[PDB]
């Protein structure tokens, strides 16, 4: 007996940019989508979701500065909220 | 270095939602996997300097949200691909609750580069294929497990800029 | 005098299905997805962002039934939460 | 037929969240605009029957949610792409906080069907396409607003599915 299961389910993606663009990275001080990420994932780890820490990264980059990115979610399917639970 | 959440945090969120997140793993007898691949040399393109840097910070913020990291460096897209069904067949999946999957490279609009890329002849590797191989089929044992894909990699050449007048 | 803009920010895209997969619709009650969005949009609209409402929306798709489809949300540069706030 | 945000709510909301929500413009001046396109008939494909349905839903939901809605039917690729340009230029946007595009045709993995659509004779509008048009050039008039679009078809004709015994 068999039984069906959804192909593709519980995914999420996020790039450092938008498709088409351009991503920076810094030659001493790394790539700023990956410092940005790590700041937001140490801060609100504890009390947002993955999907509402990846809005707050992309937030932190509304204004272009002199190196304009958007890091973009992409293809998810999450069905619940993921929380990571740090300390536990 | 990650905010922990307290025992006031926790069920304040077990409250705030109900049946509508992701289930956790005894932290004793959980076994959380992440695989970051980075590629800084390359035949064909400029050093990716810096990238040292992304590595580490990576890997210890991975490490203290309870993650063993495997890190793979300068390769193909076959080799990618290779490590990443190797990835996706790895038992420990099996009791844990979640992944990462970090990539870090040179990157084009079709895909992420491998260490041989160059616009004569092609060295990619598609998102497509990276959610493929970790799939329902492919990667069953992360079936209803939260699957995040992070990728630092241009997505092709443009600065993402309109210009405005004032 | 010049001044620098975004290309692509503040979208999301909801679609029915997710990629190389089907969608259903039945030929007298309508499209699955679309009826089980407005069902949600109603309900919720009142106290979710659009993000939240389009993963309630994808949990009610979650056990693949008879006919299943997964909802996938799309290309995310929302940097903000979208509230609707009904009845303002 | 919406649950209405009450006072409560809503400052609960603009309490919750400090500077992180969208801006909604003041009820009395602001002109909300959706647009549905919908594809029912075909050359060579079979008649999408229930559609009447989404479109009776989507237009009424749209309309108590505030948004002026336009609706086209039976277009050519060709067609969608000239009225959503007509639809990015329309400058009630200027005075709007907001919009809905949503879509509704047999599609297949490269993008939404035409009218026209044969696997002989593509008719096709790309996703990609729809985020151009809508984008900060193309319709500056939504810059910093958000932008919601919503598409049923078909993303290929896999049933989307994996079997495992038991």
């Amino acid at each position: 007996a068999i039984k069906k299961a959804h192909i593709e389910k519980d995914f999420i993606a996020f790039c450092s940019s938008t498709p088409d663009n351009v991503s920076w990275r810094h030659p001493t001080m790394g790539s700023v989508f990956i410092g940005r990420l790590i700041e937001h994932m140490q801060e609100y780890a504890c009390s947002c979701d993955v999907e509402e820490i990846f809005r707050k990264v992309r937030f932190s980059f509304e204004q272009p500065d002199g190196r304009a990115q958007m890091p973009t979610t992409e293809r998810v399917t999450l069905t619940r909220c993921f929380y990571l639970f740090p300390g536990h | 270095n990650v905010k922990l959440c307290s025992l006031e945090e926790a069920q304040r969120i077990w409250k705030q939602k109900s049946a509508e997140i992701y289930p956790i793993m005894d932290k004793s007898s959980r076994t959380r996997l992440a695989l970051i691949i980075c590629n800084e040399e390359f035949d064909s393109i400029p050093r990716r300097t810096g990238a040292e840097v992304d590595i580490t910070g990576m890997t210890m913020l991975l490490q203290n949200l309870g993650y063993s990291v495997d890190v793979k460096k300068n390769l193909t897209a076959s080799d990618m691909t290779t490590e990443l069904e190797a990835f996706a067949h790895r038992p420990e999946h099996k009791t844990s609750d979640s992944t990462f999957l970090v990539f870090m490279s040179h990157g084009i609009r079709e895909g992420i580069c491998g260490k041989k890329h160059s616009e004569q002849v092609p060295d990619i590797l598609q998102l497509n294929a990276i959610f493929s191989m970790l799939n329902t089929k492919n990667c069953p044992s992360l079936k209803d497990k939260p699957k995040v894909i992070i990728i630092q990699a241009c997505r092709g050449d443009s600065p993402g800029v309109v210009w405005f007048k004032d």
